[PDB]
């Protein structure tokens, strides 16, 4: 019963901080691997670490026991930081897609402009925004409700928070990211379409090779984020609306968070995990 | 340990490995090219004509290797020349590995020429030997090459008054500029072996003072920005 | 080029006529110098750290 | 014209009396020796600053400071014992191939493609590195170059030819001809009154200093020799070529004496130097590691792995204490 999902949470729990701290670890002991994309995608590493190693046991036990055990403050703490964490996370995902926005349409700045300071800077603004949605229910904003059940840990959910929320930690992450990689799979589109005959065959399939190549990892990158995310916060918005008439299945929104917590294993994956200058790395260190 | 003179010792090379440091980032934000051709390719007439407005942003000749420090729209360029370096080239071509891309300039006009060192090799075909020989060099795997057809005016000339053929026996055409200028532009592409890793930019050079640059300049953009979206995965 | 075959040629005729002794004797001239300074070989017998610059002040 | 009978019959001559002279190969007379056994060295120090491949090193004569050169256009003297940068040489061209540090450590040479050897003043009343002298006259890369003394410089370029610089009034006292293809190493005796240099024509030439004439010649590679190294002894030294096989020839002997070859190695040699006792022939290679091979067997007694990149450089402390290898990663590391 209990020790099935107890103990697949576990090993999801293990997947995801050995992956973030391999790559964490990569990143840090190899020389090539010091620049500022790599630095970003570190950095989104260890905001999963974060995730991985102060929300996701914490939830795990809540989940296993179904209720809550470790206290009022307790319970408030890991609220703030499942939002902190996870919301810079998500942050850190539109972090990288503005750098490689950059990186792709402006090579004058990605020669002369660009630093690791920048990095810095990005990532300081993903944890800024990560503080101003996670610190604001601590301070006002909580309405008694979630302090009637003492064994329950729930996000506040008044409406104006909700919106708020919801909206600064997914939603225009999600409109900004969507924008950044249309715009960067228009440019990669535009410079792909730009004996004779089978030279003109093989530049033909080959540009075709290109194409399928640029739209499956723009779908993997995409569809991850959001079949991840997206059905969290379509709950996390329509749920606080609804009082009443919008049952929610226990095992249909644990699902659900736990689809976005495997977000932060699925991100080493992609991110991390794909690239040939990680795998090379890897290779070196193992 | 805390000596002194340790003390001392350790703040000279902080401050040494911080100058290093900035020179490196300075460094780091210059465009690399390699120039390359046969003699009297025309190469000095592409760094005469990328140095007429920008330049350079007891010495001794050194008659060895030239630097030719030209910017562009906001963009660095360091050109190599290494024209002068009457040695074998494989024992130092490794030294321009990871030039963003190599400038390669070949003489239309000299296809009914030969060389000096015997008069059975055409100058065309010493020509694509060395462009063959350079596109597929293994520290070259991934390095675009920009290709200067250098004197269209004069090849168009040699062309009306002697034919093609002599350079290309295979060659099968009607004499004219546009169609042997694709001709030798073809042959030229179809020595790149790595098609799939590199491109190559060719232009015909002209006698305009910022077309050839620009051309170099878009080149050099367009290799960036397709190293940046195969970093990314997209190409 | 008739004058540089006649500097090869002088210059073949006069390493030849230089003074050779057997491979034997110059192997073991070799071999006496190598276990000669054998002691004072840091990297071929490891030196204890108490006088290695590099690892202990 | 008919020179080429005589000189072939020249060349007949001196392989003959090779032969005659070779009655015992160095496997039989050093099979009696026992093995060194294997060499464990573990990176003591990692000097780090440079940001482009290294293409040189020198220890000094004291075996403390060591300089490297590097295609970022810097030129560093660093302190072994201690990591830290004594001196950093801004180069006027990038391009540097070699370097070498005085013997009374007072100098630095450098040179590359630019085909100038520039000799930088270090102790000066200023307290500021500057170049002393920047010696012109080859039409090659210069891909050598090592201090006779304070005064005298011998460089080695890739126009065939070795040349004897004087300092003081920067004109080739001496020029050394008869290399067929581009020199690519070069090698004082202990004494220097004698180097060899490794060229492309496969072939080592002994030279003298003074006369300024080839005493010997030396042919057995298959391909190119980018690295020679005199044996401590001065009657003796190591080549190593791009046919992956390193190779010891004598003086005296006039030939070939060993072969340091494996079946597992196919890349290239890029530098060799000997120890203190000249017992362990330390040999950088194009596989990432340098191999050190025991020189009176011919056995491959350790293995220095740990550079990321190509080992271009590496020496030997005069006082034998370490060997410092640099490398393409941008990396030079101590070994002990
Ligand atoms: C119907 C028609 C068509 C559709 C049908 C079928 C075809 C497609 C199906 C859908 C795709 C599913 C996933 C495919 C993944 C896949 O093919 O991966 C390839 C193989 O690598 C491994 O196997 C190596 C994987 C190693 C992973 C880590 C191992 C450990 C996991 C746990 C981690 C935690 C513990 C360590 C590698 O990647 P790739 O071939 O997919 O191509 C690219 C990738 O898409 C880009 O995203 C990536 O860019 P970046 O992400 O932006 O940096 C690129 O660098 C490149 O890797
Ligand atoms: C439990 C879940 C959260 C685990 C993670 C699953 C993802 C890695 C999956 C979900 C949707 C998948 C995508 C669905 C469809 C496609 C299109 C497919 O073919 C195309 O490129 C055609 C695209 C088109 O026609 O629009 C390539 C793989 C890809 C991007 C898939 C990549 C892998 C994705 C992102
Ligand atoms: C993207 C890749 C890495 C796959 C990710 C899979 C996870 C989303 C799965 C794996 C294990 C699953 C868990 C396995 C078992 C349970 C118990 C289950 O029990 C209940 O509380 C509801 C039923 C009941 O009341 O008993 C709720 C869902 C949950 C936490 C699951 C949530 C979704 C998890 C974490
Ligand atoms: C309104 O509920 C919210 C708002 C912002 C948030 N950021 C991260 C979370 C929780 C993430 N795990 C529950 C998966 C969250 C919830």
């Amino acid at each position: 019963y209990q020790v099935i999902t107890s103990l697949l949470l576990g090993t999801l729990i293990f997947c995801a901080v050995l992956g973030n701290a391999c790559v964490v670890a990569a990143i840090a002991l190899e020389r090539s691997l010091q620049n500022v994309a790599n630095y970003l995608i570190g950095s989104l590493a260890v905001t999963d670490l974060m995730v991985s190693v102060l929300v996701l046991p914490m939830a795990a036990l809540y989940q296993v026991l179904n209720k809550w055990t470790l206290g009022q403050v307790t319970c408030d703490l890991f609220i703030a930081l499942d939002v902190l964490c996870c919301t810079s996370s998500i942050w850190h995902l539109c972090a990288i897609a503005l750098d490689r926005y950059w990186a792709i349409t402006d090579p004058i700045d990605y020669v002369n402009k660009r630093t690791p300071r920048r990095a810095a800077a990005l990532i300081s603004l993903t944890w800024l925004i990560g503080f101003l949605i996670s610190i604001p229910p601590m301070l006002g904003w909580r309405t008694p409700e979630d302090r009637s059940d003492p064994d329950a840990c729930t996000i506040s959910k008044d409406h104006g928070y909700t919106i708020y929320s919801t909206f600064g930690a997914f939603y225009i992450p999600l409109l900004l990211m969507l924008v950044l990689y249309g715009r960067i799979f228009r440019a990669a589109r535009f410079r792909i379409r730009k004996k004779n005959e089978r030279n003109a065959e093989a530049k033909r399939k080959m540009a075709l090779a290109r194409e399928r190549k640029t739209v499956k990892t723009l779908g993997i990158i995409m569809g991850t984020f959001i079949l991840c995310w997206l059905p969290f916060f379509i709950v996390a918005l329509v749920l606080p609306f609804c009082e009443s008439s919008c049952h929610m299945p226990t095992l249909l929104g644990a699902i659900i968070n736990w689809l976005g917590y495997s977000n932060s294993l699925l991100n080493p994956v992609i991110y991390a995990y794909f690239n040939k200058d990680f795998q090379n790395a890897f290779k070196k260190i193992i | 340990t805390l000596s002194a003179e340790d003390k001392a010792a350790v703040e000279r090379s902080k401050m040494i490995d911080r100058n290093l440091r900035e020179d490196g980032e300075k460094a780091a934000r210059e465009v690399k090219l390699l120039l390359l051709g046969a003699g009297e390719s025309g190469k000095n007439t592409i760094v005469k004509q990328m140095k007429i407005i920008h330049e350079a942003g007891t010495r001794v000749k050194t008659t060895g290797i030239v630097e030719t420090h030209f910017t562009f729209k906001d963009l660095h360029f360091k050109m190599f020349d290494v024209g002068a370096q009457r040695s074998e080239r494989k024992k130092w071509i490794h030294c321009f590995e990871g030039v963003t891309a190599i400038i390669f300039c070949v003489a239309l006009s000299d296809y009914d020429l030969v060389l000096a060192e015997d008069e059975e090799m055409n100058r065309m075909h010493a020509s694509m030997k060395l462009f063959d020989s350079i596109c597929n060099n293994k520290w070259f795997t991934d390095t675009s090459i920009i290709l200067f057809l250098n004197k269209k005016d004069l090849f168009e000339e040699k062309i009306k008054k002697s034919p093609l053929t002599i350079c290309y026996p295979e060659y099968a055409g009607s004499n004219t500029y546009e169609e042997a200028a694709a001709y030798i532009q073809c042959q030229f592409e179809d020595l790149n072996k790595r098609k799939d890793t590199k491109e190559i930019y060719t232009h015909f050079t002209c006698s305009t003072d910022t077309k050839n640059v620009q051309f170099v300049f878009d080149a050099v953009t367009d290799v960036i920005i397709k190293n940046n979206l195969k970093d990314c995965g997209l190409f | 080029s008739i004058a540089q075959a006649r500097k090869l040629v002088e210059q073949l005729k006069m390493e030849a006529n230089i003074d050779r002794i057997k491979v034997s004797k110059a192997a073991a001239d070799l071999m006496a110098y190598c276990e000669a300074h054998a002691k004072e070989d840091p990297l071929l017998t490891p030196v204890p750290a108490s006088e290695n610059p590099f690892r202990e002040k | 014209d008919q020179l080429r009978q005589e000189a072939e019959q020249l060349k007949n001559q001196i392989r003959d009396a090779r032969k005659a002279c070779a009655d015992a190969t160095l496997s039989q007379i050093t099979n009696n020796i026992d093995p060194v056994g294997r060499i464990q060295m573990r990176t003591r120090r990692t000097l780090r600053g440079h940001l482009a491949k290294i293409y040189a090193m020198h220890w000094g004569t004291d075996s403390r400071l060591l300089v490297s050169a590097s295609q970022d256009g810097k030129l560093i003297i660093w302190d072994s014992y201690t990591t830290n940068k004594v001196h950093a040489i801004p180069l006027r061209s990038s391009w540097v191939m070699t370097c070498a540090y005085a013997p009374s450590g007072n100098y630095v040479a450098c040179g590359g493609l630019d085909n100038i050897c520039s000799i930088y003043n270090l102790k000066t009343r200023e307290g500021n590195v500057r170049v002393s002298r920047e010696l012109a006259g080859h039409t090659g890369y210069l891909s050598c170059c090592r201090f006779l003394d304070d005064n005298q410089i011998v460089t080695s370029s890739g126009d065939t030819t070795c040349a004897l610089w004087d300092i003081e009034t920067g004109q080739q006292t001496t020029t050394f001809t008869g290399h067929t293809g581009d020199v690519m190493s070069l090698s004082l005796a202990p004494d220097t009154r004698l180097f060899v240099s490794g060229a492309c024509d496969a072939s080592a030439k002994l030279w003298d200093v003074r006369e300024g004439m080839c005493r010997q010649t030396f042919t057995g590679h298959e391909s190119d020799i980018n690295a020679i190294c005199f044996f401590p002894n001065g009657n003796a030294f190591a080549t190593g070529s791009d046919d992956a096989t390193c190779r010891l020839f004598d003086l005296r002997a006039d030939q070939e004496l060993m072969t340091y070859s494996h079946d597992n190695i196919i890349c290239g040699i890029t530098s060799v130097s000997f120890s203190k006792s000249g017992r362990l022939l330390l040999a950088g290679y194009d596989d990432f590691n340098c191999n050190v091979w025991d020189a009176l067997k011919a056995d491959r007694a350790g293995v220095l792995a740990g550079h990321d990149n190509r080992v271009s450089c590496l020496g030997v402390t005069d006082d034998g204490m370490a060997v410092a290898t640099g490398s393409w990663d941008s990396f030079l590391k101590i070994w002990n």
